[PDB]
Order: structure tokens, then C-alpha cells, then sequence
């Protein structure tokens, strides 16, 4: 599924005329900051959701058991625990 | 667990060591030697630190050989194959109390005192724990506490009975450098010298790294205008599609 | 014809670094391949270096270690670059492995480095393992102890065969004498593990973040992909150097800093933080037997990945439903991690067996159910 | 010569005799009868006091 | 199409040992390639072994090697199988080594591999040197101080050098342990080189004795050359076996089996018997650095075969004179290496300068002018 | 060198272990091991062999325990840490003359005598080596010879001067079974035992040794007639040559 230069394996390809200048000639941090400002914050609004749903989900069930622990192991909580074993 | 299984955490305190650019205090370090050797060699050992270790950090070249000079170490055979003593040299170790487990544990009601080389390393909290510890017995227990017989309540040691004693009182130890000798300086100067003891590479190595931190720094951003320079055709690519 | 092209030896060279045609949209997930030959790089020469002044007797192994960080020149360096590149190899890993999921990279036509990657994976434990015993320390012992015990559960011959890893009826001298031997060897197999995988990939090349086919539009490796490995390169260094040199036991256990003590028991036994998810998942099954089934299960089940993913699309990236499913699943793998290494309580033995379901499910349910809606819906929706 | 180490005091100039072939050295430690080409090297060695000297 | 061809991996196992072309006409000294892959696999399987075992810290090695002996079990059998099959592996590599010069296996278009072949050569010396010293007997020590030395010929830094290889002032705790490491190491390298000069040859393909292409007339490497390697094997595991069970220290020295002792010198410090030709050729030159450079000559002037042998026709099958010229050359080699165990007397002090030109002068002067006369003879007598 | 420098060859004797198929004669083992204890036991070690190892060799379990039990070895400490000793047991090594060369060099003018634990190995000839060293001490050196202080002239020995005097003479030992002691017999037999003890496998390597003989035989007559039945196609192929 793979081939060579030269025979990669591509369809045939027609019709498309590339462009491009040397690396010499162009800025390379040319729209860096707009880029940097925009870009990223664009990129970023559009993933959000995907990280902080299960992040905040799992820390919230971390939060609620490390405390309840916490707590069973204290005095106050002796009964629950002798229960909870 | 309860928390008294885990014993108290120590406060983190502000060492001089504290601090990405920061060395050893090494007027505490060699405060903290004098502790050392005055009240807690009594009891532990420091099996891991030669006498050379000490050359260029607490002590000079003189004072270290005084030191080892003072001793007596085994030496190899006479002639007729008799034992034979000689005194310490720099490259010999620090000697111990106690000259096996047993009669470490026959002189301390069956605990054994650990040695104190690495002691730093090997307890969670490092020199804060040390200082913790070692100011950190209450004149009585905490009502309720049963200490098992020859313990001390000391509540950042696990379960809190430790069967070391408080030690450190004011004045044990008299200063070389006229330091007033309170417990807590006393605790302070002997974590500094038992941190020491422990990563005795600590300068060196900070050091190092804020070489390599900015070395590694420069070469990063380097790299980041090498790449956009040699990607800057492709990501500036742009077609034009006539459908055949 | 060049030489690079005609010499057959200069050409396998060229075919793999230089004129490799790569997709022209590989994003920075495809640098971890890179930086795991770099963390192999380091522990071989790490690893080659300590073993000069390692002694592998039980009498002298955790001396000989203090020797290196007290009296070998730069061997606190030596040591803890050897040390902490064991955590990044780990985290590198994870990395590659969680692009290669996220990104569809086991589908056909790389099922095969896909599998090789596995055992790949499965001999990066193993390594691990047997390095973090040679320190002879109190973790050392007690987890080689309580890890080689899980063996007892074969039925019938388990027994025997502990006996048989330890040389003896406990671990020790000849324990340690062995385990030093295969992490020297292990190493050189998982190189050319390695080396495998690659040579199965080349025939496909490498997949892209797109999931399309790459072969209308293809970069030479060099220069592209070797100028943007090495900020990767630079950026992995720095992490490096600050904890090399500026917290090197952040992520070791101080027990490790006292000697190994057969009679004494510490606190907690726990594996490497690396390891932890895996040991969490042995936990949740009460049997012995069972446990140490369900803890190989969880990694070979990445074997079928190839057939439970019933997607015609190749990746996530324009999969909303599988890619909610996929941070679940990796933010369940971390909590299990962090389940490793509580303490055996109220309330984390239900929340580990929960977590435990919840890991195998998604291979077994979850997966095949949400892969096949949304084959419906990118039909539907866009017709 | 070859590497022995001579038993000293021995010798026909009184100083080593080396029994392995008969070589002997002087109370300077040059060779003198034997086949031995040299004269028995010197370490380099500084008296740092009068009653010692480091090697 | 066949699974054997189709897919990668598989394909480069079948190009190699089984539809791999070969000369329908090798004969049986084309056999010593596997037998020395054998000695490689032996080496590694009981090699690895012995680590298991070994202690490499000066005060317990020789002792570790005496607990492998008595203690270990069938360890006897692992130690025997290593120390012969490193006189083994060194007696297949002069076999195979002579094979390719008597048959022209150097010459064009097999320059690579042959080349390749002269570095693994150099690696063997340097694995074997390195492992006979972890014994640490008497031999161990005081032959690595003799052969370390030869260092400090290198001028302005040989001293320094020697220093830094001992890793202290005289060999020592320091120098075993980190031979221990390079003795581990360099046995997988010398696997990649060997690998190396396999794939470069495959660009040609195997001479033949008759010196002539085999593209008219090919065999598929299995069955044909499998089966008629089973019989050398078999052939080789009976010499091992009557020097591992009859006769286990028969090449060695007994000096090895006392501990090393800095202070008292042994009687004869000789390398063991396979590189006493390099040190009869060393002995040769009086000044210590013209020495160690002939030494190292005597080794790297094979890499100038392919450009001395001035025949138009590859290999002696048919050439009288080379083949006379060839034979003296061998019993030459077989001389020096007797006169590097003999002791520094008369007359085998000028005996052994005398080989030692004759070495040098077959390379120089008389294969270049044999060649170049039989060149003449074969075109004037056909006429 | 001087043939004297080298040290006269040792005949070749024909021991009961010389040969193919042949083992140790057992009982010569044993009564080699008294001449050891007897003798040989007084300057020299054998510190590689454990009593555990006379075990189904030249001794019975209890025989060996027996012989362990006589005699005392440090244990571990006591509760207050103070040196303890303890009976031998069966994995105890056998326990020399001397506590260190400079004892074992004053007691012997000088000289080490080594252990002899793998002397049989460690010096060319082997058994025909110790034999004839033992055996070979003239009445009276050669005329001419003139022998360095506290030595004793025996060919055997490289250089002709040994610091060891002869040892064995006739009914020295008396031993268990019967056998008459004489010099010869006991050299005899404590060469065996030596030569055993420098290679305790050497029974059960012959044997193992026989069964690889006889099976790798068969593989290779069988490898013979398969790699010719499969050649044989090849072999006998014929070729009709028509020019085009
Ligand atoms: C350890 C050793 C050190 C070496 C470091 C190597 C790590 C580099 C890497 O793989 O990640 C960089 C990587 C930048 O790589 P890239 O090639 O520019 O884009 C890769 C994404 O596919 C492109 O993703 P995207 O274009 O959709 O952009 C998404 C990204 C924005 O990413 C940007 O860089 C902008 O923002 C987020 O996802 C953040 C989530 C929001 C939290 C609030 O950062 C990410 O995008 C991480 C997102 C993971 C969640
Ligand atoms: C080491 C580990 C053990 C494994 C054994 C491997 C050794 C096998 C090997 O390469 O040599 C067998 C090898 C038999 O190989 P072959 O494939 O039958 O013939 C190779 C030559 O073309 C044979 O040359 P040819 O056809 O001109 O026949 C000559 C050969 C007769 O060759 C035989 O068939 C024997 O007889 C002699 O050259 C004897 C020299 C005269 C002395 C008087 O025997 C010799 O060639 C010995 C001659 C060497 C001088
Ligand atoms: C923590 C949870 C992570 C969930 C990620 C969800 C996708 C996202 O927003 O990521 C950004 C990007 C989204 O990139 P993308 O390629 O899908 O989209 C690029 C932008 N568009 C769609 C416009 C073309 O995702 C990645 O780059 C994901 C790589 C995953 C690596 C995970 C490592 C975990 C290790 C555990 C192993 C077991
Ligand atoms: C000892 C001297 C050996 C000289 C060999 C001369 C040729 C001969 O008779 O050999 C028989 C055969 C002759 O075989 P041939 O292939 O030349 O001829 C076959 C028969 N005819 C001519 C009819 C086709 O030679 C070999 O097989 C030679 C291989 C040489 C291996 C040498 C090992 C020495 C190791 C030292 C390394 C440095
Ligand atoms: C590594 C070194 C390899 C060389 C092997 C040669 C002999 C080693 C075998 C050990 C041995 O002493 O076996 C003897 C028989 O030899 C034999 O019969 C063995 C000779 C067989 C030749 C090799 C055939 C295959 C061997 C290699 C394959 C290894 C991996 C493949 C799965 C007798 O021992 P015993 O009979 O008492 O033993 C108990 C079972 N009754
Ligand atoms: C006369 C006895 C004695 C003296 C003096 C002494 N110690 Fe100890 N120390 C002990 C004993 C006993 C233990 C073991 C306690 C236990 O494990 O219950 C111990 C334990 C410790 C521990 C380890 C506690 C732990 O976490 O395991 C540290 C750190 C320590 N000592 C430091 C010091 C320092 C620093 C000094 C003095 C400046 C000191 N000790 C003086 C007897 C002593
Ligand atoms: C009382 C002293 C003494 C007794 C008894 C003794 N030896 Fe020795 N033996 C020595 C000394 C001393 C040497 C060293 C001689 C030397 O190196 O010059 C030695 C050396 C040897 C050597 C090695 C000679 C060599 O090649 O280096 C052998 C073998 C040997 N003894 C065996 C025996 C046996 C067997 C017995 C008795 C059955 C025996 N010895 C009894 C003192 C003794
Ligand atoms: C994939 C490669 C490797 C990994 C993941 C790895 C991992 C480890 C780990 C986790 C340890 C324990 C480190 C510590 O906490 O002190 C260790 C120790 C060690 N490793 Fe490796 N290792 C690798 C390669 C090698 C190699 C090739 C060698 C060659 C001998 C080697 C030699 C050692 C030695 C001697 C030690 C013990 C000394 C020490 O603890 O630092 N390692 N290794
Ligand atoms: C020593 C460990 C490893 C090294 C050095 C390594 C190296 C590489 C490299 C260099 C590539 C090509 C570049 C890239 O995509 O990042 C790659 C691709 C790949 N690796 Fe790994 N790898 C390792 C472990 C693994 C593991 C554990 C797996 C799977 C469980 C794996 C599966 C793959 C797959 C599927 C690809 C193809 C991904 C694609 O391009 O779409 N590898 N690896
Ligand atoms: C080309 C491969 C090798 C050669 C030619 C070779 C050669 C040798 C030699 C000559 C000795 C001295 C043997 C003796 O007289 O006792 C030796 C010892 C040793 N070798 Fe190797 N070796 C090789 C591979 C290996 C490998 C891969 C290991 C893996 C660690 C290894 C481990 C050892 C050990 C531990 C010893 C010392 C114990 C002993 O002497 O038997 N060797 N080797
Ligand atoms: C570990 C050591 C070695 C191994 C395992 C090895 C293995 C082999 C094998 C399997 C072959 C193909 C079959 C044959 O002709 O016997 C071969 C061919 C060859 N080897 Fe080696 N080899 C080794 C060392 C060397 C050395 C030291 C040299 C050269 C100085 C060398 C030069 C060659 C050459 C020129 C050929 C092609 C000969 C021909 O077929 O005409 N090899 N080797
Ligand atoms: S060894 Fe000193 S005289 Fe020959």
C-alpha cells in the first residue's frame, strides 16, 4: 500500500499546479502572532470540551473518594467504617 | 490509615539549599558535623563518609587527617600473622559505635538506631523531616496515647512511639564559631550536615544544570527558527486545481 | 544513481532516515516514536556505563550503587539520567501508544506493528522491572517478592516455578545475579523489537492525524521530520535536565534508600508509578489466579483492537462520540494508576473494581457499539 | 631481567640477587652480573616530612 | 503469491536461509559460516548463562568462577562449553578466513563484505581478550597488563590512555568490572557486523571454488545447503564434545587456576594460542611502538588483498603457483604462532623476524608478482 | 631455559581415572583424604571443599557429620553482641591450618603452602605432577647443586629447590581399610583425592560424555545418509547439449 518515489501509488493526478518560494525568500515567522493569539485559541475552544468533561468528571469522583476515606479514618467516622469492613 | 499511622507531616521550612540556584550553607554544615560528632554519634553510625569527604566542604586538609589521626583502625598482620592497629587516614571511614546490630539493639532497649548516611534520602520529607523530628517532642503525650515501654511520643514518627529519646537541649553542644546553641539550631545545622551527608553532590550538580538549562534553552528556540525556516515551502504551499 | 541509493547498506539507511516518503501533516504526536529511540539511546549507554561499576552480589549491589553516587566520577549523573529516563521511556510510551489509539494506527493495513508493539511494550515492563530490583533496597526486594509470588498462582506448577526465577526458596543472591544478567540482555531484544516494528510499518508507511491515504502527497523524512524531531528532541532534554539535576528523586520511593531487609515488611508495597494501572486491575479481582489473568488480559487485550473497532474511518479526529469515549477511557486509565497506589480501603475497593470494569469494557462494548453508530450517522447525516 | 623480585642482602655486589637467572644488584640497585639490562627503578617518592616519605 | 514472499518480515527470513540462490557447486569449506553463527549462538546461550553466576567485583570472581564449577548446577558444563567454544569459534574463523583468501572470496565485487569481515575479526580478538581476563587468575591479570600496556606506545598520551582504560594505576578491581560490561557488550555487536557483511554479500551473491558466476546454474539455500550443514554440525559437536567431556582444560593454561597475584610474575606470560601469531609478529620489531604498529598491520593489511591480487581470475582452483605460494603462506602463520609460545632465546629470536617478512612480503611483494606472472602464463599457454 | 629451570618431566602413570570410560576408584579417594587429613592438613588448605561434598564420594552422611561436629566455627553473635562459636555442620568448608599467609609463611621458613583445593589443576602434569613431587626428593642432592636456606632439592620442582621437605614416609598413616602405607601408596592415593577435589564432576562428566558421544555418532551417520539421499537429484543430473 505503499510504493516509491516515483510510484507512490497514487491515483492519477491532473490539473493541479502547485507554488511555493525558498525558504530563503520568505519570513518564516511571518503571522506568528496572530497565529499564536487566534490560531491557538480557536484550535483550543474547538477540543475543550473533550478534555474537561472527563477531566472534571474523574477528578470529582478522585475528590469525593479520597475524601471519604479521609473522613472514616478519622474519629468521627469510626462507626461507618467498622460497617464499611 | 489514621493519620497517626502516618505520622504528622513536617512543615517545610526555608532551607539555604532551597532554591534551583542555591548551595549548602557550608558554616551550617560544619556546625552540623560538630552535632554530629558530640551528640548522635553516641548512637549512629555515618559508615557511608570518609574522612576525605569532609575535605573542602566542612574542614581542611589539617583538620580532617587530625581527625582520622586520633583513631586507631585495623591494620593488615605482623610478620608472625598477630593483629596489629594503625591510625586513621583520610581515605578511611568514619567509624561507628556499636560493632554489630546486636549490640547496637542490647544498647538502645532493642531499637536499632540507623545510619545516618543516606538518612536524608530514605525518609519522606528529607532534612525537614530531620528537623521536624528532632524538635518535635512534646513535653507529654497527647491524652490517650499508651507509649509500649522505653518509647517517646514523638507524633512525626509513624504511630508515634519512637524509641530514640529527645536529645537535643540547649547547650549540649558548644560551638566552635560561637553560635548560640539552641535545639532549634542544633536540629537546623545537623539536618543541613545530614542532607549533606546524603546528595553530598548537591552544589555541583545544581550548578551543572543551570549550565545545561541554558545551553538546552538556546538550542530549543534555535531549533524552533531552524524548523519554520526549512518548513516555511511547505507550509506556504499554495495550488491552483484546473478539473481535467 | 547516487550512492546512498546504489550501496545496499547506505540504501537500507536511506529508506528508513532520509528519503522515507512520510505524509507531509504528521503533527507533534508523531515525535514520541523519536524520542523513545532517544530514551534507548541514553539507557544503553546509561545502562553500559553503570554496569562498569555495578556488583551484582547481594552483599555489594547496594553498596556498589552508593559507590557510583559518591565516588565514580559524574555517577550521581550517570545514575539518576539511568533512573529517571526508566519514567520518561514510560511516559514516552504511553504517548505513542495513546496516538497510535486515538489516531486508528492498529487498523489495517498496521496490524502487525501494532502487535509487535505490544510485546514491544510487554518487554519495556519486564526490563523496567528487573533494573529496579538490581538496587537491592527495601523496594527492590519487597516488590520482586511480592510481583515473582504472583507465578505461585499456574496452577500446579507455580510453586515450582518461583522457585525455579528465584534460585532458591526466597529472593536473593541468586536472584539478583540473574535478574542483572537478563537487564543487560533485555534491552538489545526490545532494540530489535524495535527494529520489527519498523520494518512491518515501512510497507505501509506512516498513518497521519487525517486517516487518509498519505501516497497522493507525500515529504522526504529528512529534512522535515529530522528538524522537527529535534525540537522535540530539545524540549524532552529540558524536562530531563530538570529533574536530573534539580529534583532527581522526585519520582523514586525512599525506601529504595534503605537496604534490602527480608525480616522487616514496609509500609506500603507498590509497584513503579509506570506500572501502577496494571496493578490496580489486579486488585479488583479477589482470586489470585484470577487477578494475575485479568492484570496480562488488560494488555494483550490491545491485541484486538484490530477487530472491535468496526469504523470505516480510520482515527478520531472526526469522530465527536469516539473521541468523548477515548478521554474517558484515558482518564480512567490514570485513576486507576492513582487505585494502585492507595491503600487496600473504604471507599477505593469498589471505585478500583468499577475503574477495572470500566477499562475492559470499553475494548469489549463500548467500542464496537459507538464504532458501529457512527458508521449510521456519517451515512445518514450526509446523505 | 624478567620480573622475580630479588631476595636482597643476597647477591655478589651485596644488595639483590634475583634467583631467578642470577642477576645481581648493587646497594645502589644497579645491575651489575646477569642478565638483567637495567638498574631497579625508581618510584616517584618526596619526603613531605624526615620520618616519612609518600610514594 | 506465497505468504514467505508476500509479507516483509517473513520475506527477509526467505531470502536468506531459503529460496536465497546459492552455487549449486559449494564445497565443504563453505560450511564454516554457520558453524561460526553455531559458535556465536553457543557463546551468547552460555555467555548469558554465566552472568547469571559470575561476580565481577575483583574480590569474589575467581571465586565465582569456582562456585560455577562445583556449586551451580551442570555449571561445569556451561563453563567448559564457553572457554572451548571460544577456541572453536576462533579455529572456524581462520577456516573461514583462509577459505576467502584462497578462493578469492576478497576480490571485486565482494570488497564489502570481506572488509566488514576484517572489523569482525579485530571484535572477536578484543570479545576474547576481554572475557579470558574475568577469570582473574594468574593468566587473567597478567596478561592484561602486558597487552594493556602495549598502549603506552602511543606517544604523548599512551600513558594516560592505559591509566583511563584500567580505570587506576595497575589492573585492578576497576578493570574487571568494566571488561565484565565490554565482554557482555561487544558479542552483540560482533552479531550486527556479522549480520552487515551478510547483506552486503547478498548485493553478489556466495563465490564458488571454481571462481566463475553461478547465475548459469542456482540451488535454493534450503533444503540443499540446510542439510549439508546438519553434517559439519554434527561433525563440530563431536569435537566439542571430546574436548568438553574428555579433555575440558586441554587448551588452557593451568596458570588460571591460581588467583591473580600482582606480586609474584609468572614464568611465560603468553596470550592464549589464537593470538600468538599477532604476538610472534609484535616480538619481531625491537622498538615497542614499530611493534604494536606491525601487530595492528598484521590485521589491517588484509584490507589490501583486493588491490595486490592482480589476476584476472578470482581464486587458486587453477593457479599452481598460488596455490604453492599459499600453502607456505598458511604453515608461515602456523610458525608464528608456535614462536609466540616459545621463549625469547636463540635461535627463535631471528626465526621469528625472518616469518614475520615473510608475513608482510606474501601481501607486498610475492602476490602481486605471482599474480601478475600467472596473468601472462595463462594467456601465452592457451595461445 | 635450562632443562633444571623447567623442572624434570613427570613419568606417566596409569591412574585408575585415566581412560575414557573410567571413573575415581572410590576407596582410593577415601584413603587419599586420611593421608590429607593426616599429613598434608598440617600446612596446606583445602578451603573449595565443604564436609557436605564427601558426602556418597568418599564418606556417609554421618561419617562427614561426624567429622564437622569435632570442631568449632564462629556463629553469629549473641544477643548482647559478643563472639559466639558453634559446631561445624555438613555445608561448613574445611578449615585450614592458618589464620593468614603471614602466619602460614612464619610457620614454613618463608614459603606459602598453597591450598590444595585445585592444585591438581593448577600445575602441569596433574596427578602424575603430585605424585612425582612427593615421591621424587633424592637422599642427596646432585653434586654441585647448592641450595638456598630452609630448601630441599627435588627435580620435579622448577628450579630443583622447594621450601616443602618430604613428608611421606613408609607407615606414616595407618590407614582404615588394611592397605600397607607406603610412600608410594600414599602419594598414590592423595593424588587421587587431590586430583578429584580439583574436579569433583569428573565421574559423571565422562558419563554424560558417553551418551553425547553415542548419540551425536548416530546423528551424523544419519545426517550423512539424509544430505546424500536429498542431494542426489543434483548429483546426478545429466545434460544434452544441442547448439542453437
Ligand atoms: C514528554 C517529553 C517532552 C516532549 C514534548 C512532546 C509533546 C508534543 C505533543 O505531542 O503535543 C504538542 C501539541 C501541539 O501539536 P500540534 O502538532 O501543533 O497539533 C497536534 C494536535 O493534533 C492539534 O490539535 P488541535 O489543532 O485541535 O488543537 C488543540 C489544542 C491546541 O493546540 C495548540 O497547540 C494550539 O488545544 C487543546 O486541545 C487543549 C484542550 C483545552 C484545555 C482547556 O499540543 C496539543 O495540541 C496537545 C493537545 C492534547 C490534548
Ligand atoms: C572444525 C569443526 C569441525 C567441522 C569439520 C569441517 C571441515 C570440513 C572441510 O571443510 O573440509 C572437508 C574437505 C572435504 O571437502 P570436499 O567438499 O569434499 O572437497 C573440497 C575440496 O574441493 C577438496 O579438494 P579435492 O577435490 O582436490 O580433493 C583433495 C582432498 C580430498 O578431499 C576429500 O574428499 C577428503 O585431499 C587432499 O587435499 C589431501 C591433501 C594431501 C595430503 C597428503 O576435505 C578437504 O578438502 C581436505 C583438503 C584440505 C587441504
Ligand atoms: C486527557 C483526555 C484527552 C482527550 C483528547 C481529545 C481530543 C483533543 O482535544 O485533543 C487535541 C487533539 C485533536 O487533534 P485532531 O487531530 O483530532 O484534530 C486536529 C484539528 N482538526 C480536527 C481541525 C483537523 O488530539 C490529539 O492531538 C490527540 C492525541 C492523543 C494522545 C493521548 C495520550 C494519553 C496516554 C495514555 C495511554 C493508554
Ligand atoms: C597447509 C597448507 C594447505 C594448502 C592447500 C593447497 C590446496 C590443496 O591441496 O587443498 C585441497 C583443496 C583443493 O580444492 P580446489 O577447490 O582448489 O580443487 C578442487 C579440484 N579441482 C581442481 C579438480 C576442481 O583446497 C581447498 O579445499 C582449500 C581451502 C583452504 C583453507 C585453509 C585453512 C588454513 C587457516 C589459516 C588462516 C590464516
Ligand atoms: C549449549 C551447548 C550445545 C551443545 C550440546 C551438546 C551436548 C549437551 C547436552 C548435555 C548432555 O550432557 O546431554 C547428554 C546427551 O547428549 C545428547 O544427547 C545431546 C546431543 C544432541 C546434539 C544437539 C541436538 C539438539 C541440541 C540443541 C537444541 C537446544 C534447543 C532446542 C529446543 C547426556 O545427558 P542426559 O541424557 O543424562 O540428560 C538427561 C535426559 N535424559
Ligand atoms: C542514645 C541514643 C540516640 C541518640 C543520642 C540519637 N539517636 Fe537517633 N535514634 C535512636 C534510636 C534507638 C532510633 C530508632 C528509633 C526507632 O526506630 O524506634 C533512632 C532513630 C533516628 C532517626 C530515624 C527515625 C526514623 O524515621 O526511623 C533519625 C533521623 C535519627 N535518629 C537522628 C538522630 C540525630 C540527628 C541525633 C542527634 C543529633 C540522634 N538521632 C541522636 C537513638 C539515638
Ligand atoms: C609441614 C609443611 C608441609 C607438609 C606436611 C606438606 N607440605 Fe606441601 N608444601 C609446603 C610448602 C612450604 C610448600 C611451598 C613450597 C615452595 O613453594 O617452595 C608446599 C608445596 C606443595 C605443592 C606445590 C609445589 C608447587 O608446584 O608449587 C604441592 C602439590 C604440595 N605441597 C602437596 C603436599 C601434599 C600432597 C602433602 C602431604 C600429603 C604436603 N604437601 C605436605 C609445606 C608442606
Ligand atoms: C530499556 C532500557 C532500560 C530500562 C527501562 C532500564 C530501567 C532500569 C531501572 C528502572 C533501574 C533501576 C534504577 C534505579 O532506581 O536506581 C535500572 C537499574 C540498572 N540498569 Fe537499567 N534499564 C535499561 C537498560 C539498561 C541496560 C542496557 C543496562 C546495561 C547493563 C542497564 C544496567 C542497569 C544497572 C547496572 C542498573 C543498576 C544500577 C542502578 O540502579 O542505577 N540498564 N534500570
Ligand atoms: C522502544 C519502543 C518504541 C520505539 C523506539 C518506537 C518507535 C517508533 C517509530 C520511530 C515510529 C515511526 C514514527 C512515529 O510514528 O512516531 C513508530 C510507529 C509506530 N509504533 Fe512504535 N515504537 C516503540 C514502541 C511501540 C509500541 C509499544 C507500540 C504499540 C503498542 C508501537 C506501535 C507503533 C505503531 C502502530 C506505529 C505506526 C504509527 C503510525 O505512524 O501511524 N510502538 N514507532
Ligand atoms: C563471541 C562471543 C564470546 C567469546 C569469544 C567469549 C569468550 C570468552 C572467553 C575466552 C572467556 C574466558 C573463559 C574461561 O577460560 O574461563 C569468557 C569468559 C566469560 N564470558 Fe564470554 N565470550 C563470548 C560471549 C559472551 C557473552 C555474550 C557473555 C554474556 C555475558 C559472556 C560472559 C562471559 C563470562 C561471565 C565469563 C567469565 C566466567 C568464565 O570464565 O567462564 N561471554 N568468554
Ligand atoms: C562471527 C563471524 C562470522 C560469521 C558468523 C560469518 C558468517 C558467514 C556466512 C554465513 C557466510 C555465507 C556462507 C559461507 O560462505 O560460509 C559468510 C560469507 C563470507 N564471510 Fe563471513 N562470517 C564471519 C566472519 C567473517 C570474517 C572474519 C570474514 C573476513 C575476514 C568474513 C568474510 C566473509 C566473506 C568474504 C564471505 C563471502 C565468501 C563467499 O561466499 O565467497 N566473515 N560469512
Ligand atoms: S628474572 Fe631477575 S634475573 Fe632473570
Amino acid at each position: 500500500y505503499m510504493g516509491w518515489w516515483g510510484h507512490m501509488g497514487s491515483p492519477p493526478q491532473k490539473g493541479i499546479a502547485g507554488y511555493t518560494i525558498s525558504p530563503f525568500a520568505a519570513r518564516p515567522f511571518a503571522g506568528v502572532v496572530h497565529a499564536a493569539i487566534f490560531n491557538t485559541f480557536r484550535r483550543t475552544k474547538n477540543q475543550a470540551l473533550f478534555v474537561i468533561l472527563p477531566v472534571s468528571f474523574f477528578y470529582y469522583v478522585w475528590t469525593q473518594a479520597s475524601e471519604k476515606n479521609e473522613w472514616l479514618y478519622t474519629k468521627a467516622g469510626r462507626h461507618e467504617l467498622a460497617k464499611a469492613l | 490509615m489514621t493519620a497517626a499511622e502516618h505520622g504528622l507531616h513536617p512543615a517545610e521550612y526555608p532551607w539555604p539549599q532551597n532554591g534551583m540556584l542555591s548551595t549548602f550553607d557550608h558554616a551550617s554544615l560544619r556546625r552540623g558535623y560538630q552535632v554530629y560528632k558530640e551528640v548522635c554519634a553516641a548512637c549512629h553510625s555515618l559508615d557511608r563518609i570518609a574522612w576525605r569527604n569532609l575535605v573542602g566542604v566542612t574542614h581542611t586538609t589539617d583538620e580532617a587527617k587530625a581527625f582520622a589521626e586520633e583513631l586507631e583502625y585495623d591494620d593488615e598482620p605482623d610478620d608472625e600473622g598477630n593483629p596489629r592497629k594503625r591510625p586513621g587516614k583520610l581515605a578511611d571511614y568514619i567509624p561507628g559505635p556499636y560493632p554489630n546490630e546486636q549490640a547496637a539493639r542490647a544498647a538502645n532497649q532493642g531499637a536499632l538506631p540507623p545510619d545516618l548516611s543516606l538518612i536524608a534520602k530514605a525518609r519522606h520529607g528529607g532534612a525537614d523531616y530531620i528537623f521536624a523530628l528532632l524538635t518535635g517532642y512534646p513535653d507529654e503525650p497527647p491524652a490517650g496515647v499508651v507509649l509500649a515501654p522505653g518509647m517517646n511520643y514523638n507524633p512525626y514518627f509513624p504511630g508515634g512511639g519512637i524509641g530514640m529519646a529527645r536529645t537535643l537541649f540547649d547547650g549540649v553542644v558548644e560551638y566552635e564559631d560561637g553560635t548560640p546553641a539552641t535545639t532549634s539550631q542544633m536540629a537546623k545545622d545537623v539536618a543541613a550536615f545530614l542532607t549533606w551527608a546524603a546528595e553530598p553532590e548537591h552544589d555541583e550538580r545544581k550548578k551543572l544544570g543551570l549550565k545545561a538549562i541554558i545551553v538546552i534553552s538556546a538550542m530549543l528556540g534555535l531549533s524552533v527558527y531552524i524548523k519554520k525556516f526549512k518548513w516555511s515551502p511547505i507550509k506556504n504551499r499554495k495550488f491552483i486545481y484546473n478539473p481535467p | 544513481m547516487a550512492l546512498r541509493k546504489k550501496n545496499s547498506l547506505l540504501n537500507m539507511a536511506n529508506s528508513y532516515v532520509l528519503d522515507s516518503p512520510q505524509p507531509s501533516n504528521l503533527n507533534y504526536f508523531w515525535n514520541f516514536g523519536s524520542l523513545l529511540a532517544l530514551c534507548l539511546v541514553i539507557q544503553l549507554a546509561t545502562g553500559i556505563t553503570l554496569a562498569m561499576h555495578y556488583t551484582s552480589h547481594a552483599s555489594l549491589a547496594f553498596d556498589s550503587v552508593e559507590h557510583i553516587m559518591r565516588d565514580v566520577n559524574f555517577g550521581w549523573f550517570i545514575r539518576y539520567a539511568h533512573a529517571n529516563t526508566a519514567s520518561f521511556f514510560f511516559i514516552c510510551i504511553y504517548a505513542h501508544m495513546g496516538r497510535n489509539i486515538y489516531y486508528g494506527s492498529y487498523k489495517t493495513p498496521r496490524v502487525l506493528p501494532w502487535s509487535i508493539g505490544v510485546i514491544i511494550f510487554l518487554l519495556l515492563i519486564i526490563t523496567a522491572f528487573m533494573g529496579y530490583v538490581l538496587v537491592f533496597g527495601q523496594m527492590s526486594l519487597w516488590g520482586a517478592t511480592v510481583i515473582c509470588n504472583l507465578v505461585s498462582a499456574i496452577p500446579w506448577l507455580g510453586e515450582d516455578i518461583v522457585h525455579f526465577l528465584w534460585g532458591g526458596f526466597s529472593v536473593g543472591n541468586p536472584t539478583l545475579q540473574r535478574f542483572f544478567a537478563l537487564h543487560y540482555l533485555m534491552p538489545f531484544v526490545l532494540a530489535v523489537f524495535a527494529l520489527l516494528h519498523l520494518i512491518a510499518l515501512h510497507t505501509a508507511g506512516s498513518s497521519n492525524p487525517l486517516g487518509i491515504t498519505s501516497n497522493v502527497d507525500k515529504l522526504s523524512m529528512h529534512p522535515y521530520y529530522s528538524f522537527k524531531d529535534l525540537i522535540t528532541v530539545f524540549a524532552f532534554l529540558l524536562m530531563f535536565t530538570l529533574f536530573v539535576f534539580f529534583s532527581p528523586d522526585k519520582l523514586g520511593h525512599p525506601d529504595n534508600y534503605i537496604p534490602a531487609n527480608p525480616m522487616v515488611t514496609p509500609a506500603s508495597i507498590v509497584p513503579e508509578w509506570y506500572l501502577l494501572p496494571f496493578y490496580a486491575i489486579l486488585r479488583a479481582i479477589p482470586d489470585k489466579l484470577g487477578g494475575v489473568i485479568a492484570m496480562v488480559a488488560a494488555i494483550l487485550i490491545l491485541l484486538i483492537l484490530p477487530i472491535v473497532d468496526r469504523s470505516i474511518i480510520r482515527g478520531n479526529a472526526f469522530k465527536p462520540i469516539s473521541k468523548l469515549l477515548f478521554g474517558f477511557f484515558i482518564c480512567n486509565f490514570l485513576l486507576l494508576g492513582v487505585l494502585g497506589q492507595v491503600h487496600i480501603e473504604p471507599p477505593f475497593i469498589v471505585l478500583g473494581q468499577i475503574c477495572t470494569i470500566f477499562y475492559f469494557s470499553y475494548f469489549l462494548i463500548l467500542l464496537p457499539m459507538v464504532s458501529t453508530i457512527e458508521n449510521i450517522f456519517f451515512y445518514i447525516g450526509s446523505l | 631481567h624478567l620480573g622475580c623480585v630479588p631476595i636482597g642482602e643476597a647477591g655478589d655486589f651485596g644488595g639483590w640477587f634475583c634467583p631467578c637467572h642470577g642477576s645481581h644488584y648493587d646497594i645502589s640497585g644497579r645491575i651489575r652480573r646477569g642478565p638483567a639490562p637495567l638498574n631497579l627503578e625508581i618510584p616517584e617518592y618526596d619526603f613531605a616530612d624526615a620520618e616519612t616519605l609518600v610514594i
